[PDB]
Formats: structure tokens, sequence, C-alpha cells
RNA sequence: UUCAACCAUCAAGCCCUGGGCUUGUGUUGGGGACCCGCGGCUGCUCGCGGGCCCUGAAAAGCAGUGGCGGGCGUGCCAGCCG
């Protein structure tokens, strides 16, 4: 509805024989699609990008927290890729990129920047190095208890 | 400038990588 | 107060600037400020006025063309920024680097950094009176720590629900709005604070001292008559001094005591 | 056991005193806290310390609210060592920093009535303070005649 | 002074119930809950700090 | 559990009460209005708390008629942040008094289901029916106290918990501060 | 499925989307209406207008109960103010008439009976006190028969109207309303002996009367001039009392 | 007790990084059959 | 388990016809030189208030003064005064 009203006030303009940069604004949204994401941190563009937890396959973002760090652009891994589909209108989004807000929330995305660095990359620096899973089932684990205070009982 | 600007703005050492030449 | 020992400092302060400044010179003896000095018997105010007094002056501050002055208003800011742009004389629009209203000030200048960078980009802030009331809150301690640069009141309300900014603006015609600016850049500030002492830019040391003399005295007559309390009771002592200089005394009173009342037995 | 000191900085406006007591009463229970305040003005300086009887419930406390973003503002939470903790640090703690009006005191005490005695030291004492005034006019070139003050 | 009696929103429904458009039915003011278990989710059992 | 935002917000809103009170009693400074309750800060100042006491006003949904001398203009001006007031026109008290009207006997709710209640406990001031009451209060007359002291508060019904996905929305968001005038009408429409 | 689209907007943040989901709702706390339209149901269960109006007993006590309620979640306030017009249009349907025969003043009510294209309709109505709504009775059912029963007396209101040649809906005044007009709000405009008895009358009704009723049926009989106390509403022939041209007057004051 | 201290601190630091929503409803079932839920037809 | 917005986007009062005046109290914390005014301090100095710079909404003890009421003389007040 929104991008019906606008191009109701450019055909407006245009009648009226003006440009549609003289009634529209440039605007200011949040950067999403895989492809488009991708390209503008190639780009170095992107100030700040977020990846959904969840994408299946996960071969589309296994490559991107690497991507992020070789390009020198703050990334943080979010949960819920419907979380991120409330944001651009869809049912899902693998990621979501700001490059550059208002000069109102300039200062809230500087400290956004700040607080992804010295709360998430700082700590995740070295446990994205290691191996996951590995973990013994329930049954497992209490048989592995019972074996070792065995040995350590004889 | 800001110190807002600049943190924003900060990247990395590394050229940037083009896919083409654009308008 | 007599003229003469006053017009006697001034050619005194200035002569003493100059030979410091000689110790480009003439842009060190240029921009410096020449500061009356008020000291009472008591404290001025009983609370932190933050909204500085006008003193008209014969010959008015700021007139250099190289000053910057942004003028804060109501919303809307187009109407004010199309009144700049073209119904104000060259000499204003040249003046006038920057006309924002509260809302966008609210918006875009909340961080302390940006009201430093607001702060350090011009040199003087005229406000409306119908929003100067909330622009501690929206300036902080950048803007009212230093009593330098805090916005002086102007009146652009036309004189006689919720107003709608884009429907109507309640603004005076233009010409008032012009001779009320040129006014409040030309005249000079007092602020009140709760203290004995209170400091007025009346010039600067490249200025004639006949001109320091006129307006130190007219700088005397409206400040004793209208901000005082109990008159020349209060008054204790005046000096005129500079940034660096020493402080030249021009009045010093004969009883220390406000009234009778504060000699007991 | 052994107890535990927490030193909280990057506080934002508000997040004072008994805020921070209620808050890390739910990791555990504090014994003694204090937030740093200007004596002139009874501001808070944005910092803070929070002794905990427990070492470990500090530990969690302070791994849990480091960097956090509150108000703008990214917490600093850090576990002082027990040979870096002052003996002194919690003098003052578990009270309120009240406001007090120096300024205020001063007008009053110029409000004040006076004796004729301390009237003649105060006029006695704005003799030498003019005299000396005077003599370092003297190098400036610059004369007044002071009017003598009449005596009470 | 007139004090009304009865109740004419009782009376309408007695003539409904008795001229049978309608059974009369009594009010269920507790309705019986699905019998469930509590339990603690993974994310929060695996929590560690 | 407890977050530090939340103790933040509040502390923020205590003390921004503080200076609305604090300002309201420097500064110093007959209709009939309707006063509702309305969600506010969860936590009341002393001052407020004992006027919404004063008031009755204690529930939320609750309304009172108050008569506008200067100092119940005062107290409605300490207690705006909790209340939406307004002027009542002939129908709204009129509907408020013959539908939901209860009356204080005895400490009691009892509706006013007849005009015998109101013959015998506001007969000595001249009142002995429903429309005297009513009467009383819309022309502000000299009993209008002990009318309104009979009067228990009206408890008024919340619309929006008739659609489901807006159940648990409250119907009056907090933020028009202010006399509402004659808009109070279109609330005691919606929810008497 | 319309409201689980509604819950899928608001809880994916979409306010607007979420709006004008809600217009197609046709909620009855927002239009004074059923939320479902009952006119083919109508027919399909009046075959004939005789039909209706030997049902308008019910559909008249009913209707006449339910406009003096409070708001409930069943029944809202918007659709218990339609109640009160379609009541109001039916009294003044009888006014203008002078359908209106007989009327009862008994411990329970007052019972009205009129005669409409030769049927006898006779009601019960409660005095204007508060109605007490107990737990005995099913008031989510009897709202649907209030929706039913407006459904089928907005039809009936017509057909009379019709009928006797009137514009249908009247012209309603809603600043009348505010004040207190009730039956006086009403303006019956064209389209495009018992009727006499208070014809040379002027009436002044006091505060303590029984203002609706003593109004439709000093109306119904043939007065053209009514006045009351200023509390009573707005639409009075003369507010002061001491007018020397009022005739009679209802006091029931010891 | 050191345990029941360490378990509180846990618990505070769970509900302050996590939420307070650490708990699910679950159905309970009087039978292994599982069956195919009767929908709209 | 909601980190939103919400002061006066002008009112009231004077002059009595000029468009002017008065009130409506509302400021993050630190650091560096340095010219001062006034109070104490024998004095140094310490306070109160000004002047010139620097800063991500930055931060690592140094806390300092007389009381009314309230709580259990008091390292107690989501209560105030001086």
């Amino acid at each position: 509805q929104e991008k019906k009203e606008r191009l109701l006030r450019e055909a407006t303009a245009i009648k009226e024989g003006k440009k549609k940069e003289d009634v529209s604004k440039k605007p200011y949204t949040v950067k999403y699609g895989l492809n488009h994401v991708v390209g503008l941190i190639e780009n170095k563009k992107a100030s700040l990008v977020l990846i959904a937890n969840d994408v299946d396959p996960i071969e589309l973002v296994v490559f991107l927290p690497a991507l992020c760090r070789k390009m020198g652009i703050p990334y943080a891994i979010i949960k819920g890729k419907a979380r991120l589909g409330t944001l651009v209108h869809k049912k899902t989004a693998a990621v979501v990129a700001i490059t550059e807000v208002r000069s109102e929330d300039k200062n809230e995305l500087a400290k956004l920047i700040s607080a992804v660095k010295e709360g998430y990359l700082e700590k995740v620096e070295d446990t994205r190095k290691r191996w996951g899973g590995g973990i013994m089932g329930f049954k497992a684990q209490k048989r592995e208890e019972k074996r070792k205070k065995s040995l350590e009982t004889a | 400038g800001l110190k807002a600007d600049e943190i924003i703005a900060q990247r990395s050492a590394l050229p940037a990588v083009s896919v083409r030449k654009r308008a | 107060v007599d003229p003469d020992q006053t017009l006697k400092a001034c050619k005194a302060l200035l002569a003493h600037i100059k030979k410091a400044a000689a110790a480009d010179e003439e842009s060190t003896v240029a921009e410096t400020p020449i500061w009356l000095t008020l000291t009472t018997k008591k404290h001025i105010h009983d609370s932190h006025r933050l909204q500085p007094g006008k003193i008209i002056l014969p010959h008015p501050l700021n007139t250099s063309e190289e000053i910057s002055v942004c003028l804060i208003t109501a919303d809307p800011q187009r109407f004010y920024k199309n009144a700049v742009a073209d119904e104000f004389p060259e000499d204003l629009r040249a003046k006038i680097g920057r006309v924002i209203d509260i809302s966008h000030l609210k918006a875009k200048f909340k961080a302390y950094e940006a009201q430093r960078k607001l702060f350090s980009e011009h040199d003087v802030f005229l406000a409306d009176t119908r929003i100067i009331n909330r622009l501690p809150k929206a300036l902080g301690k950048t803007f009212y720590k230093t009593t330098t640069k805090r916005p002086i009141p102007v009146v652009l309300m036309a004189q006689r629900e919720k107003r709608d900014p884009l429907e109507n603006a309640n603004a005076r015609p233009i010409p008032e709005i012009v001779a009320e600016i040129r006014k409040a850049i030309g005249a000079a500030l007092v602020h009140l604070s709760p203290s004995t002492n209170t400091a007025i830019k009346v010039g600067y040391a490249n200025w004639e001292p006949e001109k320091l003399a006129a307006n130190i005295e007219t700088v005397i007559r409206e400040l004793v008559e209208r901000f005082v309390p109990q008159k020349w009771q209060n008054v204790r002592n005046f000096y005129v001094k500079g940034p660096e200089t020493a402080a030249l005394p021009i009045y010093q009173t004969d009883e220390l005591w406000l009234d009778e009342s504060k000699v007991v037995p | 056991s052994q107890p535990g000191v927490m030193y909280i900085a990057r506080l934002p406006h508000g997040f004072y005193e008994h805020e921070l007591r209620g808050y890390f009463s739910q990791f555990g229970e504090i014994t003694r806290l204090r937030v740093v305040r200007n004596k002139k003005t009874g501001a808070s300086r944005h910092r803070a310390f929070i002794e905990f009887a427990d070492a470990e419930v500090a530990d969690i406390a302070a791994r849990t609210m480091d960097k956090y973003l509150l108000f703008g503002h990214i917490l600093t939470c850090k576990i002082v060592p027990p040979a870096q903790v002052h003996p002194d640090l919690f003098k003052g703690a578990n009270r309120r920093f009240k406001v007090v009006p120096w300024n205020k005191m001063a007008g009053r005490q110029l409000e004040r009535p006076l004796s004729e005695s301390q009237w003649q030291v105060k006029v006695a004492k704005e003799e030498q303070r003019r005299a000396a005034r005077a003599e370092k006019l003297k190098e400036m070139g610059y004369e007044f005649e002071a009017p003598a003050l009449k005596v009470p | 002074r007139l004090k009304p009696e009865g109740n004419l929103l009782k009376d309408r429904y007695r003539s409904m119930i008795v001229r049978g458009k309608l059974e009369a039915r009594r009010k269920i003011p507790f309705r019986k809950q699905a019998k469930t278990k509590l339990t603690e989710k993974w994310t929060f059992k695996d929590f560690r700090i | 559990f407890k977050r530090a935002e939340k103790y933040v917000k509040e502390y923020r809103e205590q003390e921004r009460e503080k200076i609305r009170l604090a300002r309201i009693a420097k500064q110093q400074g007959a209709k009939l209005v309707f006063v509702i309750r309305i969600k506010g800060i969860n936590k009341i100042p002393p001052k407020p708390r004992k006027i919404l006491q004063l008031l009755r006003l204690r529930q939320i949904n609750n309304g009172v008629f108050v008569k506008v001398t200067k100092a119940t203009a005062e107290m409605i001006k300490i207690v705006e942040p909790w209340v939406a007031y307004g002027y009542p026109n002939l129908k709204s008290v009129r509907e408020l008094i013959y539908k939901r009207g209860y009356g204080k006997v005895n400490g009691q709710r009892i509706p006013l289901t007849d005009n015998a209640i109101i013959e015998e406990n506001l007969g000595k001031y001249g009142i002995i029916c429903i429309e005297d009451l009513i009467h009383e209060i819309f022309t502000v007359g000299p009993n209008f106290k002990q009318a309104a002291n009979f009067l228990w508060p009206f408890k008024l019904s919340n619309p929006n918990g008739g659609f489901r996905p807006r159940k648990f929305k409250h119907f009056i968001e907090g933020g028009d501060l202010g006399n509402r005038e004659e808009h109070i009408n279109a609330l005691i429409r919606a929810m008497n | 499925a319309l409201e689980k689209k509604i819950s899928r907007a608001l809880g994916r943040g979409d306010v607007s989307n979420a709006a004008r989901l809600e217009r197609n709702a046709n909620l009855p706390e927002k239009t004074g209406k059923p939320r479902y339209t009952l006119n083919h149901i109508i027919r399909e269960r009046y075959p004939t207008f005789q039909d209706a109006l030997r049902d308008l007993d019910d559909c008249l006590s009913m209707l006449f109960l339910f406009a003096n309620l409070p708001s409930t979640t069943a029944v809202p306030a918007k659709m218990i103010a339609r109640c009160e017009r379609l009541c109001h249009e039916f009294q003044h349907y009888l006014i203008v008439t002078h359908s209106l025969r007989k009327s009862f003043l008994s411990i329970k009510g007052i019972y009205y009976q009129a005669n409409i294209q030769g049927e006898d309709i006779l009601w019960l109505v409660p005095y204007k006190f508060n109605q007490r709504i107990v737990g005995d009775v099913d008031f989510r059912i009897m709202g649907t028969f209030v929706e039913f029963y407006m459904t089928l007396l907005g039809f009936v209101n017509y057909r009379l109207y019709t009928s006797i040649g009137l514009k249908y809906p009247p012209k309603f005044d809603q600043v009348k309303d505010d004040q207190g007009a009730e039956l006086a709000a009403f303006s019956l405009e064209g389209l495009n002996d018992p009727s006499q008895l208070f014809a040379n009358f002027t009436f002044f009704l006091s505060r303590e009367t029984p203002r609706q009723p003593l109004e439709f049926i000093l109306r119904a009989f043939g007065c053209k001039r009514i006045g009351w106390d200023a509390v009573l509403g707005e639409g009075a022939f003369t507010t002061d009392e001491s007018d020397p041209r009022i005739t009679h007057q209802i006091i029931d004051r010891p | 007790s050191k345990a029941a201290k360490g378990a509180q601190a846990k618990k505070a630091a769970q509900a302050a990084l996590k939420g307070v929503h650490s708990h699910k409803k679950t159905k309970v079932r009087k039978s292994t059959t599982f069956h195919r839920p009767k929908t709209l037809v």
C-alpha cells in the first residue's frame, strides 16, 4: 500500500512536470536476500550482518561468517529465519544486512555494532573453532559412570 | 566527523571484490 | 559610576592587551572579548536561570560576517527555512547557518557528541520562546555548563486544540522576525545564577575605547535597573577584564552591607 | 566462604543503589554496595562496587552481566581480586549519599547578620585586598581612587 | 413507590423453555482441563554458565 | 525474575512523576466531570495514591462523578496520568445511573431497582427518586456530595474482551492526558 | 479463517494488515448489527407478513427488554443502541398511525396492546430501573434471540413505513440523542374518536413521572404538545413549568 | 547451602540470558496408540 | 515478564493600544592548563560562581555536612528542610 501511494505521488509529480526525485526521498531499509547480502558484503557496503541459525541446507550460510571475517564485517548469528522474515515481510529470511541508517539512528547503529563486537564475537572467538556434538545418550552416560566408579572401586 | 560514523564505516584492509563494473 | 574612569580603563586594558599580544598579531588582538564583572553583596538569583536576558547596545555585538548563527524554531522547520531563503535580507541570510526545529533537534542531536559537534559548528544560538523551556533537556550540559553559547530567546509567535505544524505555523510577520533576530544577535547577554559574580561580554579588544565606554555604561544602567535585586544597595564592585588580563575596578562601594539590619549589636 | 567483590561501570542514569541491590539480590545475597558519587553535587560517577557474600555467585553474576547493553550503555562487570580489593573500598556503603546545598549555605551565610567586631574584621581585610589590587594595578598603568569605607 | 416483582429476562427464558424452542440446561462454571505434563525446554536444560 | 531495564524504567518514571508533582505543588493555582480509572504506572506515589483512595478509583475501569472546585481540580491535576476525565452529557448520566447504578447502603452494593432505596436514604435531602438523583448529579445541586457518595463507583466493561485476537488489550491507552471534554462520552458509550 | 489471518498479522506485527482484515470481520461492537446476516433466514421462517406480525409479541418483548440492559460481550452497547433505535421507530409508527389500543400497569411492567393490520399485538415493557441478569438464564443464547429479533424488526419497520408511505429509516439527530431526546430525536418525512382524546390539551410531565410511557401514550392518543422538566431530556414543548399555555400536569409527589 | 546458592545463581543467569519461559506443556497419553486427528471434511 | 511517547509547539498577569515587559527551574561524568570575583581559613589553601580547551552516553578507594519527622543512639528512610 505504501508503494502504491508513493507511485501515485510520483505519477502526479510527472503529470505536473516534476522529477520523481523531487517528490520522493532516498529510502533507508533493511537489506535482505542472500545473493544481495553476499554482494554487499563483498563490496564492503554492509555495516551489520544477521544470519539465521536454522538455514536448511546449511551450505547457503556456512561460508558467510568466514566471508564476514575476511571483509571485516560485524556479523551475528540470530535465532529465527521466521523472525527475520517478520522484519522483511516474508515467511523466512536466511540473512539480513544493515548498510546505512538515518542520522537520528547512526548512534544507535554504532552502539549496536560495538555491543555485538564486545558481547558476541569476542565470546565466540575461541568456541567457534571447536568441534560440536559427541554427546552420549542418557543410558550410555549412566553405563559409563557405573563403569568408571566400578573401576575406581576395584 | 563522528566516532559513530567511524564505527559504522570501519572495515578491514582487504580490498573489495566486485562481480563487474557498475553504473 | 564616573564615565572618565571607565574610559581610562578602556585605554589601559586595550594597551595592555596589545602589548601582551605583541610579546598573526592583528588576529591575536582581534577576537579577544571584553568582560564586565558584577560583584554583589548577595546572590543575584535564587536559582540557575538558563534563559539569558537581553540588553540592547548602541554598538551591537556579533557584527562580523564570519559569525555563524543557528536558529531553533518550533515545528515546522520548513516554513522558517523558506523564510530565511526567500524573505530575509542578504546579510542575515549569510549569517544564519542552520535552521532546525525542536523535533529534528531532539531526533538528531540526542547524543552528547552530536551536541558537542553542534556546539562547535556555530557561534550564536537563537531559540524561539515557545520551545526554549525544553532546550536544557535537549542540549544537555554541553550548551548549559558554559554561559557563552546558551540559546538567546527570540519571539516568533504571533501575538494573540493542538496546532498542526503543516497547516499553520502561528508566526509573526517576516519583517518583525528579521527585526527580532537582528536585535537578539546584536544584544548583550546577562546570565542569572546563585552567585555574587556575573560576567558580561561587552566588546572586543579591536574596538574603540569610546564604544567600550558607551556599551559598558548602558549595560550598567540596564543591568542594575532590571536584573539586580535591591538596586545599588546590593552593588559591591564593578570590574573590567579580558580573558587573560587582570581586573580593573571601575566602581567600588563604600558600604559592605545591604542595609542597617545586617549590622547588629 | 570467601566473599566476592564486583566492580560495575558504564551505569546508565537511573541504575543506582536500590536498583542494583534489587537486581543482584536475585543472583545472591549482597552484604555491601556503594555507588561512587561526587560530593559537590551528589551525582553518580557511573560506577559502583558490590560485595557479595559468595565469590562464585559474584563470578556468575559478573559473567552474566558483562557487556550487557542497557539503555545505550554496554555495562562493565569485572571481579576484583582479593589481593587488589582496597580495605577502605566500602566506607560509606549501605547508606544514602545526601545532596547537600553548599551553594544555598553560601547564600544564607552571606544573608546572615553579623556583629560589629567581625564586620571590622571583614572591612579591614577588604582594604588590604584593595591595597594588593592597587599595587598590582601600579604596573598596569591604571589609577583608581578607591573611596574610604565608612566604619560602622 | 411501586416495587417491581419478578425478572423479565427469567420470564422470557422460561417462556422459551415452556413453548419448547429450547431445552432447560444448567450453567457449567468450570470445564475440565486437559491432562498435561510440564517439562523443561531443551535449550534451558542445555544452558551452562 | 526482574530485568535491569525494568528497574531503570521504573526509576525514571518515579523521577519524572516526582518532578511533575513538585511542579504542580509549587505552581498551585462548578461543572460536572466523569472520571475513569485507567492503567498507568504500576508504582504510585503516596499523594496520588491517597487521592485515588479518596475518589474511590482503586480498581481499573471504575467511574465516578466529580464536582469541579479548586480543590477537586487540584486533585484531578495530581492524578491525570492514571485517569481519563471529561464532561458527561445527559444521555451518559442517565444511561450510567439506569443501567449500572448501584447504591451504598450499610456499606453494601445494592442496585437501584426501585425508588424506595433513594427515598429511604436521600429523602431527607428532597431526593425521592432516580430522576431526582439524576437531576442533582446533572445540575450539580447543593446535595451533590451526598448523591455522589450514595452512588457506588461504576464498573465499566472492556469491549476488546469480545474479540479473541485482542482479548488482553486494554481499551483506553494511556498518553492522552488532560481533559477530554465532550469526548469522554464516546468512552462512556463504548464501555456502558 | 479470517480470525486466523488476523492472529497471524498481529503476531507478525502488521498492524495495518490486521486493521484491514478486521474491517472485514463486521464485528457487532463496531457496527451495532449482528455478526452474521439473517435476511434470507427471515423470509424462510416467516412466509407471510401476517406471521411476522403474530411473532411480533415475542420480538417486541425481547427487544424492549434488551434495550435497557448493560453492555456485555454477547450483546454489545452499539447493538443495544440499535435495539433502542428500532423500538423507537416502531413506537413512532404506532404514534403516527394511532394503532395503540390498550395499556396496563402491572406489578411486572407495562403491557401494551396495538392493532396492526387486524392483528392484536400485546407486549410487556419493564419499568425504567436497573435490571438484574441472573445466572439461571442462558444470556448468550438470549443474545442470539435478540439478533434474530432485531433482524426481523428492521424488515417489519421498513414494510410498515413503506405501507404508510414514510421514508425508512427515519431522520435521526445524534446531538438530540446525546442531549436525551429519545423519542424526540426522530423526524418522520414523507416518501419522495379515541385517536383525538388528548388533542386539545397541553401536558406537562414532572420529574418523577415515567416520561417514555407517558409521552408514547399521550402522543399515540392525540397529544401534540407535551413539555417536561429539563433533566428529562431535549424535545419538550415547554421546559418552564409556570407556562400559562399548559392545561394538565402529571405529578407524583406527596 | 552452597549448592542451593549456586543453583540460585545459575537460575538467575539463565533468566537474564534467555528469559522466563523455561517450560513447555506436554500432553498426557494414556495409550501407546497414535490416531490420525479428525479434521474438517 | 513492552528500554516508546508524554514539559508551555504557549498560557497567565502588567502598560492601556503599544507590541513590548514579568513568571511559569528544566543541565551525563571526568580530565588539562589558566585569568578572576566573593566568603572562610593566622595564612597556605578550601568552598561558591564565572572564563579557555579535550572527550563514543568514555569511567577502577579516597564519602563530604546541621537538622525535622518516620523506622530499629543508630554506614536506616523508594520522606523533606536548611
